[PDB]
Parts: structure tokens; C-alpha cells; sequence
């Protein structure tokens, strides 16, 4: 019944800069009955810290966290190229949603390219149609689809991709599945980027049936 | 050293049954109480179960109360979790959590995990398996912008587990997109694995993709044209 | 009550008590013995574990 | 003083699945003296549990919650159609937001009619133009005028009935009123609807004049 | 049975003063504490005044502090509730409610409440009562769509309080579409009521419309044309 | 940790009529250790009430305002001319977001022109075209750009200035600042206000190369 | 009477140290307990430090935690705070307050400020003083709008503190458009005063426009043409 929330949702830092991490026990107070998590998305997660103020055995020693009443709060001294992972609160009846610690970089823009179906998906029975978005930073991105000159909502599939760590950045596609029926009355599909980051956002029409 | 191995789990019909065990080894089982955890992919965790040193008293969740039940033998020395009338919500990642026993006068659990042992997929849906269907995607003239590009395959209505991609038998990697699958309708997981890869390369040298299907064996191999 | 001047924001400074002294304590007297203590059998007093 | 907070702000199930809901005092406890109330629309709200612990004679054993300090929830053993209804929870002073406990149906797609003002409403000084959704599902939608080919808002107004029993599905409607000088110098009056159910927001435009 | 009755209420303007009172028969009025709930239009519940057993003290609300008076008269049995210089903002409908009591050795209220009475719409605006206007809504060529159609009666300047309207004397539904009425500027109330009947039907069967306006007693039936 | 909202965010209200202000504070009690602070924005912060209930001298027996533990609450008897402050208020540790306190007044046509850059602006590598929007009430409009005849926006920055006492209405203004290079390529330059007590939206263009 | 003079501050490099003084004039500087407050420009005022009666003990927020330092000097009647490594957000103005007491049998704070001495701007950034530019904004032909229109003067390229700016020698107010100076890319400011007069007059008296630059003493006048 106990709902442990971590704040903020999203937080990005340099390599080096240390930051921490509020998470407020919502009914009354834990007692310090509290633990903390470090899980990469490739594995299972590991112990950081138990009863809210000790530590566990192998951890480094940057990590240091107090935190009493409602306030249950992380400390970290200082930042190595390991963040890349999602921070879990332990209460005992509850966990935490998850708190994403990423590397900060510049803007980035990204490069946005349009794919049709191949001609083996046009006698499958049901075309699609993707666009990719390569080399893209920050994780904050709209894409919009124009179908005969007309904008269009929930028939896509948006997916992402987990930043890489050898340059520190993500790529991000979204596919377009529609019966044939429909696919060959238009005539013009464009998308639509928009971006924070961009001086403008980013149009680019495809025309069906290749030339 | 001191782990947990889970056993069971994978596709399941919904409102069926299902057995997961936890066979434990370096550490005195009988005396540390145990917890049953799961994580949906994508999804913060979330905590399922408890059982005593016996096996006797047990806290199933108020989502899983009335068809989950959790026993602990000691002289066997694992840990058994059965599962009836599953639904849809419950597809996840399951993994078996130690809790924190002092050990003193009194045993006093702290409630707090110490070790995660490698837990197991299980996944519940009306699908069935079937071959996943490919085909290459690589950019033609005015949709490849400059000497560099990017291609890839997009794999469709494949059902079973999330499957690994490869080209040329592994030999380059050149910032490979694992992308990994997404649901859509009629529960088919389908990706779109792409390699950055100047477009001005091919004639050379053969690109082949290689989509490395275990569950069935149906491993298929396929050509890319330029166009 | 003195809550307004001891107490800050972010934690305090400590302030310790005893968990263990080994013998009934005659009146008026004190420990300051900051040395780790261990309640298990393993040994400790030097050792931090 | 103390404010009911209720969670989840609505929910909706199928007609046999059964739900909880939480509400939290904001600071303390008051020794656990709760209670809920089910409003339907129509009548005035019922008691349904008292004390936060024993459910009040006559109300179906299927009602039956608990709960102790900050928060308190009530669990809905299964469901049938009387869940149609706002659950407010009471504490000494203040009363929850409540909930909408709604039911769950199929996506529905909307059908729009565009009314004109008729000769008797043109010369009262005044023209009022108005739209009408129709059997739609679920109940999230935004509908917008197109006047002269541009669109403009904070002049219009917006209602919507509330679910029908027999079919579970809905009408909204929406009227724009302006004076008649500025209703004859613009030409082109044009209705869409924007729903997540709906492959593309379906757009009627109007012409002005009748033949 | 038992049951709560309030009698009062209607259009007051503003700064003006008005007295509800609230009737109580089938149990004893003497021994239960009694409560003031406001609702107001399409809003959630706020808890206004408090009276015990004989009205030596009051719980007045921060938003009635000072304007609102609960009097509890036991001797002819009934609740009152006067106010003076009420606002624009406090129009709502009110319900008297009770306070649950054990009765024993010590009367002990537990600030639960245990039934509802009819609650009682007030009305506070500068308007006045008019006349409604009513005028037809017949979807003409090349606005119909398809058969099936729909065709109803749109009301304007209807100060009172909600109308209820009718179709062919209530001999059919087809589905009606209640839309309740919602204010405009200067105090008017809108009403639109539409009946989903197919275009092809009129020349056959007259349609009418009738609008019974219950507070001025302006009884307004209407035709519809098919332009 | 402690975090105070001050709700609502804008209090318009007439010079003769009351004006109250209530703060909302997140966790625990404080003894009712409170203050409020009014801040006129060219003057420094001064202390209204202390411990919440009583008032300190000097300040006028109108300031009058109580609450006890979980909200509190401040009453202003009646209204003068110098409410044009914002109103903060000082928990433990931590300071509110603030309210800022307005006189109601009557709905205003904005007036808008757009000044074009100059040669001597055109010289220097970049420029700037501004657009001004005079005595305008409420506090509520948005500005845009129609470059090439294109809506363009997060290239531009806006600006609002502070209410004025002999007529109470603010002028409005919104900087666009482009390269010279990118300014010769488009064509044609419009700015439009969007406002609720507008009956027309209000278009205003531009044409390069003045007359 | 009783006032804080507030010493010190001004232009410092990003990394640098700065050094503050509060004086205190008018009542005893030896037992209230001190505080330290500021207020980001055109943002919330939040908490900085705070220091005791004696000066043993001091509270820092965690964003000031590790570069500021409070001292209170009782003998020496001066409220001092040391900075380094001041960041780029720190460009703020800093208020000395005071910290209520009783001075019953207790001292007794009561964490209620009583009296706010004038603060200072404190301004760190990366550029360096420079004189600002300043060029006509006079309206020509189709661009006044009816017989009014507004003439005015923008300056560009001023880093330094806010500047003053007057026409004409102050002969004439005829509405004054202050438009506080903004921040750009480069760490600059800018800012755009306008006065609004008819267009049919200009010819028989000139329209010039004078900013008065404190910082560097750097005073510049300069006319304005009808184009
Ligand atoms: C806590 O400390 C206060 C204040 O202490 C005062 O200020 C300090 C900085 C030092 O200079 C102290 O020496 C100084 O007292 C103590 O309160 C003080 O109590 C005394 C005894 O009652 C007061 O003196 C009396 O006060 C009034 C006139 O003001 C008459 O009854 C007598 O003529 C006599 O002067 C003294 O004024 C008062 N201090 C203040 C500032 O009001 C306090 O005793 C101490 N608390 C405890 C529990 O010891």
C-alpha cells in the first residue's frame, strides 16, 4: 500500500559532477528501514546501501546517503562513468519508480531518414513505413507524420534506443503500419521532427512509388 | 560461491498454471527468510511475495492473493513458487531475493535484500509460435544523404522470446543498434537492428544478416540489395 | 525545548549515545570509550567488519 | 485544514473486475475514524463504510477496506453495474476529490454533425453555430472550430452528458456563439475532433448561405 | 421509514437573505447531532455548519464564517438555516445530513455520516426570470448524413431553473439525449435537446417539441420544418 | 526538502474589494511557526504577521490572517492601492514560491506594430525585428512568428514589463534575432496576438525592403 | 535608526572569491542571531546561511555547502560572508536579515526575520566591461501608425550594471517604456527605452537621447534623425 516516490524523475550530469537523489516515503516515516539499488538495463540490480544510512561490503566510497523522515535522501561524493543506470528506493512493503542518471553532452542535431515498404512488404499484406532519427541528443524529440497533406495520431509505433557509450548518444524510429487499402489512395508521406535543440524543425517528404 | 538458479518459466496460455524454482546453494537456506520479486520489462520492480524459515506463514501481494502460493523446503534446499489462472498484466522477469537475518537472540529479518539470483522470462498471451518474417531495408537513391549511412533489417510477427541479430557472422560491429522489440497488435514482437555503414561500401565485399532464432531453430540467413 | 537553535537543515551534528557498557556503572561516573564493539563471537575491538 | 487526497483520480475496469482506492490525510492520524460515501449522479451519496474498518449494515458484504495512518483504502471485492457512481472519502472537516469509477468498453469512433443557426436565430442579433459528437468512447476528446480557415479559441463553450447505460457510450456537444456582424464577414466554418481511437481527425467543413 | 425534508430555497439576489429548513420524521430528532453538506453544480462536496443536541454551539465553515446561522428547534422538530449577505459563488444545492450516535452511557458522535435527504437547489444572479426562446434544429440537404439523422430544439435566455422538454408528448425516446443545460453570460442557462431520428421520416408524422417550463408555468409547444 | 505553494498563482481582484491568500506547506508541523512577507518588486521583503496569528506593530490592523497545522491561511480585511506586491512566505527552511496580487480592470484591445532593423542594424552581421504590444489587459497573450509566410518559434525571445499605477496596463514585446544571410532569403514577416477578449485575432505583415 | 549597510560585491570571474560586510547601526549586534539571504534577479528569494550568537555554529544551504563561509564579529559589529569558486547561477542580489529573539530567561529564536538592510549585485561571468552602443529608434513613413508614434533609444553590447536614460534633456516624459535590460548568448545585457510623441513635430525641435554609464563613467549622448 506504500508508495515510495523518487524525485527527479530524470537528472543529468557531467562524468565528474556529483548530484543527489530525494525520495519521500508518502505515509509517515520508515524509521531508516530503508535500502537503495544500482541496476544496469543489461542485468540484475545490486545493493548499495541498507538501513538508509550504512553501506554494504564491495561498494565504493563515494556512495554515502542520509536521510531521515518523509525526506529519504542520496548522496553521491563524486561521479564516474558507471551512472548509467536506474537508482531503486527499498522500503519493505514497496519500490520506487526509478530515477535515470545521464551523461550530459551538448545539443546534438539529429539526422532524421525515411524508409518504405520494400516491395516483398508490399505483397505481404500490410505496408510500413519507418523513420529513423540517428545521432540524436538530448532524449527529448516529436514526430509527427503528414499523410496527404494531412497530420495523423494513434496508428504509429514509436521505439527507443539506450544511449551508447563509446559517443553518447541514442537513436530513436517509429513505424507506420497500415492495410494496402489505405496506402495507396495518398500520395505524399513526410515527417516531421521537432526538436528543442533545432533551429527549425525538420521536414522530409517521400513520394510513394519510388521513380 | 553463493547463488540462486531459477527453473520454469516461458510461454504459458492465459488462465493456466505455472512452477517456478529456486534452487539455492552457499549459504544455510533453512534459516534466512526469502522473498519472490518480478520486473516487467520496462518497468520498475515490483515485490511479490514472502515465506518464513519454515515455510509455513506467508505474505503473497494484494495483485497475485489467492492464486499464488510460496513453500520452502529445508532438506531439498530450494524454493517453490506456483502460479494459477494467470492473467495478461503479469508478464515479466521473476527473481528470488534473500532478506537480511541477524541471526542473534532473535532472528529479526531486516527486510532488506542481500543477493538476486539470475531469475527467468515468463510470458503469458494467446499467440503461438511462428517464424519471423525479414526482409533487407537499405536506402536508394535520395533516401541515403552523403557517403555515410545506415542499414539494417526489420523483422516481423515473430512471437517467440526476443531475437539476436548478427552480420557477418559477428566479424564487425561498427556501432551496432541492439534496438530492442516492441509490442504491437495481436502480440508479435518485432525490431529494426540497423548498422551505421557508409552506403558507398557494398560491391566488395558481401553484407549477410543473420537472425539467430533459438527457440525454434529456424536460423535464416538473408541478402540486402541496393536497389 | 530547544528545537529552534540545535536544530538545522540537511542533518545535525552528532549527537551519541552508548549501546553497551559491560558492568553496572557506579553513580557519577561516564564512558568516552569510542572503540568498535562487536556482538558476535568473531573478534573485533580493532577490527572493523 | 486537513485535505483528502483521493488516488487514482479515475478508474475504469470491466464490469466484473473488481478495484481499490486510496485516499491520504495530508499531516497525522485521526485514530483511524474514516468513512466513504458512493454518489450517484442522480441521488444523493450513501454511506458505505465507516470507521475505515466495518462496512455499515445493508451495503453488500463485497464492500469491504481498511486502513491506518496516512492512508486508507477500500477494496472492491468483485463488480456489477452500480460502480457507475463518485466515491468521496470524509474525515472530520474535509471531503476527497473522489473518483469516477467508470466502465471499460471498446474504442469507439465519434460522429460529428455541424448545426447553423437558423433565419429566427439570425435576425435575434446573434449567431450560434453548434456541434455534436456522437457515440464515442472512451471519454477523452477535444473538438475545434476553423473559422475563415483559422483557428481561434476562448470564445466557444463546451458540454458533455455523461454515460448512458444501455449502449455505455456518450454524446458531447459544443456551441460557438458571435454576434451576427461577425458572423456574416467570415465565409468558411470548419468542425474536427481530435481521439487517440482515431486513424485520422476527421474534419466537416461547412459553407455559409444554405443554396 | 426515515427520511429528511427541505423546504426554501430559489433564486435569491445577491446580498439578499433566505431560510432553509429541514423536517425529520421516522426516529427521534432529539439525540442526533445534525450537519450541513453544500454540492455544488457538477463539483465535489464541502462541509458547511454543525448543531448538537440543543444548539449551544456551531461549526461554521471558513467560507460561511460569520454569514451562515444553523438553529436546531427540537421542540416542533425541525433543522434551520439562515443566512444573510450570501454570494454569487455559493450557489450549489444543499443536503441535511446526520451525525451517527451510539447512544450509550455517552452519546459519543463519530463524524459519520448515515443518510441523505433530498438536497435543495439555491440560486443566487442578478438576472430574472424570462421566457425562453425555442427554435428548431432539422438538418437540411447536403447536411444530413446518410439515413439516419438527428433533429431537435435549441433554447435561449432561459433564466429559470432547468427545463425539462419533451418530443410528441413522450409517445418515444429513440435514444434521447438529455445535455444538460449549461450558463452563459448575463445569467442564461442553454438547453439543447436533440433526438437521433433518420431524416426520412418527416411528411408522414408530425413532429413536435415541447418545452414545459415548470417555474414561470410558460408552457411552449413548437413544430419543426424540414427546411 | 519542505516545499510551500501559494495558490493561485495571479489574484486580480479591484482596488475596493477584500483579497485573502492561502499557502500550502508539504510536511509536518511546526508549532505554527510561520510569516508572511510582502515585497513591493523595486522594494526590499517586510514581515506582515509572525507566528502566524499575531501581527507585528506598525504593520496596518487590516493584515490580519490565522491557520493552525496543516494549512494556513491570511485574511486582508479590505483593499488599498498597494497590493502590488508578492506575498511569500518563510517556513523552517525554506521560502514559498510566492502570489502576486493584481487589480482587475476591464478586457483591452492589445495594439500591435512591428519595427523592422535598421541599416545600421543590417551592417552589423545580424538582426533583430521587435514587435509591441501596448496597453493590453489581462496578463495572458502569446506572440508568434509567420516567416516566409511559416510559423517559426523557439528562435525568439519575449519580454513583459510590471503593471503601471496611473493607468494600470503593460506593454508587451518579443525580440527575433536572425543572421543577415537568413533574413534576405525570406520574403514576407507577420505577427499576430492571441488573445480571449479579442473578437478577430489581429495580423499584422511586414515587407522587406521598406518603400 | 536601525539599519544593515551592506559592503562589498560586484563584477568577480567565474571561480573566483568575493567578500562581504554588513554593519549594523542602531541596536545591540551581540545577541540576535544573524541571517543571509538572497534573491536571484527577476526570481524567489531562498535561504543562505544563518549564524548563532557566539559564532560557533553555522548553517549553510546545500547549494552555498563548501564555498560560503558566515562569521558574525560582535566585538567588531560587522555580519561578514567569504565566497569562492562563486558559479555562474550565484549572480544574484544578497540581503543581510536578522533572526528574531525574545531575550527572555532564554534568548529563544523564533526563525522570524525582522528588518531587510538594502542588498548588493553580485554578477559573475565570463566577459569583461565594455562601453555600450547606442543608435536612433525613430519611426519614418508608413511605419507611425495615425498621428502618435514612438521614438526611443536601444543600447547593445553594455555588459556592465543596468544604465540610466533620458531625452532631450529631460524636457519631455510623454510616456517612458523602461524595458529592463535583458540577457543574451555572450553574457551581455541590452536594453530598448522608447517615449511615445505625435510625428507631425518633428522638425522644429530636435529628439536626442542621453544614457548616463555609472560603472565605467562612460556618459554618451546621441541624436536621433526622422530618416
Ligand atoms: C538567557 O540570557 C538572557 C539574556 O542575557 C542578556 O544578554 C546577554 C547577551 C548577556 O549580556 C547577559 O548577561 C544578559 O543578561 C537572560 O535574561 C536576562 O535576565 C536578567 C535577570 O532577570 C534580566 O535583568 C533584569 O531585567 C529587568 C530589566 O530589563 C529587571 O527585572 C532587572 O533590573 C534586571 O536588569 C536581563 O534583562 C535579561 N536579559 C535581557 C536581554 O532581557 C537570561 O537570564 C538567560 N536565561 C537563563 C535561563 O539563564
Amino acid at each position: 500500500e506504500i508508495v515510495m516516490t523518487q524525485s527527479p524523475g530524470t537528472l543529468s550530469l557531467s562524468p565528474g559532477e556529483r548530484a543527489t537523489l530525494s525520495c519521500r516515503a508518502s505515509q509517515s516515516d520508515s524509521s531508516n528501514s530503508l535500502a537503495w539499488y544500482q541496476q544496469e538495463p543489461g542485468q540484475a540490480p545490486r545493493l548499495l546501501i541498507h538501513d538508509a544510512s550504512s553501506r554494504a561490503t564491495g561498494i565504493p566510497d563515494r556512495f554515502s546517503g542520509s536521510g531521515s523522515g518523509t525526506d529519504f535522501t542520496l548522496i553521491i561524493s563524486r561521479l564516474e562513468p558507471e551512472d548509467f543506470a536506474v537508482y531503486y528506493c527499498q522500503l519493505y512493503g514497496s519500490f520506487g519508480q526509478g530515477t535515470r542518471l545521464e551523461i550530459k553532452r551538448t545539443v546534438a542535431a539529429p539526422s532524421v531518414f525515411i524508409f518504405p515498404p520494400s516491395d516483398e512488404q508490399l505483397k505481404s499484406g500490410t505496408a510500413s513505413v519507418v523513420c529513423l532519427l540517428n545521432n540524436f541528443y538530448p532524449r527529448e524529440a516529436k514526430v509527427q507524420w503528414k499523410v496527404d497533406n494531412a497530420l495523423q495520431s494513434g496508428n504509429s509505433q514509436e521505439s527507443v534506443t539506450e544511449q551508447d557509450s563509446k559517443d553518447s548518444t541514442y537513436s530513436l524510429s517509429s513505424t507506420l503500419t497500415l492495410s494496402k487499402a489505405d496506402y495507396e489512395k495518398h500520395k505524399v508521406y513526410a515527417c516531421e521532427v521537432t526538436h528543442q535543440g533545432l533551429s527549425s524543425p525538420v521536414t522530409k517528404s517521400f513520394n510513394r512509388g519510388e521513380c | 560461491e553463493v547463488q540462486l538458479v531459477e527453473s520454469g518459466g516461458g510461454l504459458v496460455q492465459p488462465g493456466g498454471s505455472l512452477r517456478l524454482s529456486c534452487a539455492a546453494s552457499g549459504f544455510t537456506f533453512s534459516g534466512y527468510w526469502m522473498h519472490w520479486v518480478r520486473q516487467a520489462p520496462g518497468k520498475g520492480l515490483v515485490w511479490v511475495s514472502r515465506v518464513n524459515r519454515d515455510g509455513s506463514d506467508a505474505d503473497y501481494a494484494d495483485s497475485v492473493k489467492g492464486r499464488f502460493t510460496i513453500s520452502k523446503d529445508n532438506a531439498k534446499n530450494t524454493l517453490f513458487l506456483q502460479m494459477n489462472s494467470l492473467r495478461t498484466e503479469d508478464t515479466a522477469v521473476y527473481y528470488c531475493v534473500r532478506e537480511a537475518t541477524t541471526f542473534g537472540v532473535i532472528i529479526m529479518p531486516e527486510w532488506y535484500f542481500d543477493l538476486w539470483g539470475r531469475g527467468t522470462l515468463v510470458t503469458v498471451s494467446s499467440a503461438s509460435t511462428k517464424g519471423p518474417s525479414v526482409f533487407p531495408l537499405a536506402p536508394s537513391s535520395k533516401s541515403t544523404s552523403g557517403g555515410t549511412a545506415a542499414l539494417g533489417c526489420l523483422v516481423k510477427d515473430y512471437f517467440p522470446e526476443p531475437v539476436t541479430v548478427s552480420w557477418n557472422s559477428g566479424a564487425l560491429t561498427s556501432g551496432v543498434h541492439t534496438f530492442p522489440a516492441v509490442l504491437q497488435s495481436s502480440g508479435l514482437y518485432s525490431l529494426s537492428s540497423v548498422v551505421t555503414v557508409p552506403s558507398s561500401s557494398l560491391g566488395t565485399q558481401t553484407y549477410i544478416c543473420n537472425v539467430n532464432h533459438k527457440p525454434s531453430n529456424t536460423k535464416v540467413d538473408k541478402r540486402v540489395e541496393p536497389k | 525545548n530547544s528545537n529552534n537553535l540545535d536544530s538545522k537543515v540537511g542533518g545535525n551534528y552528532n549527537y551519541l549515545y552508548r549501546l553497551f557498557r559491560k558492568s553496572n556503572l557506579k553513580p557519577f561516573e561516564r564512558d568516552i570509550s569510542t572503540e568498535i564493539y562487536q556482538a558476535g563471537s568473531t573478534p573485533c575491538n580493532g577490527v572493523e567488519g
